[PDB]
């Protein structure tokens, strides 16, 4: 889910 | 045509947390293939190119909850130089592999710093404005990779 757009966090 | 399973679709949007707009802009996406949180993949399935709406999304078909096992007590060593390691500041830890892991630094105390690895919005609800710019089939290679060729952040 963290990387999921529109906004990515990263992992 | 309509927003729905394998295609490529442009929105425009502006996202609100708590009465605060925290983002805003345009990306392309491939609708069905998890790329997309699933309460915005939800609100946008078979709405027309043109459509324009606002939709409330809660945390749990957000970003999910915030999970309290991703807040770690780690060495202020591991943090280099003597960087900024204050409350707020972002950084990037890297496993064995090197993959990049971000985290937000919650508290520092001592040779501890309390670090978060959550998402920064997991645990808020999320208030979108949406605009569906374009919808197209996807390509062969689109399918393919699993993504929109670009994928991502027009601007
Ligand atoms: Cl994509
Ligand atoms: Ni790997
Ligand atoms: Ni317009």
């Amino acid at each position: 889910n963290a990387k999921m757009l529109p906004f990515a966090f990263g992992a | 045509m309509k927003v729905g399973q394998d295609k490529v679709v442009t929105i425009r949007y502006t996202l609100q947390v708590e009465g605060e707009v925290l983002d805003q802009g345009e990306l392309s996406y491939l609708h069905g293939h998890r790329n997309l949180i699933p309460g915005l993949e939800e609100a946008l399935e078979g709405r027309e190119e043109g459509e324009a709406f606002q939709a409330h999304v809660p945390a749990e078909k957000a970003y999910g909850p915030h999970d309290p096992e991703g807040v770690q007590v780690v060495p202020l060593s591991a943090f280099p130089e003597d960087a900024e390691v204050v409350p707020g500041a972002q950084f990037y830890a890297q496993d064995m592999e090197g993959n990049p892991m971000p985290l937000t630094v919650v508290a520092v105390e001592g040779e501890e710093v309390t670090v978060d690895f959550n998402h920064p919005l997991a645990g808020k609800d999320l208030d979108f404005q949406v605009e569906v710019v374009k919808v197209r089939e996807a390509t062969p290679e689109e399918l393919l990779h699993g993504h929109a060729h670009p994928s991502g952040h027009h601007h």
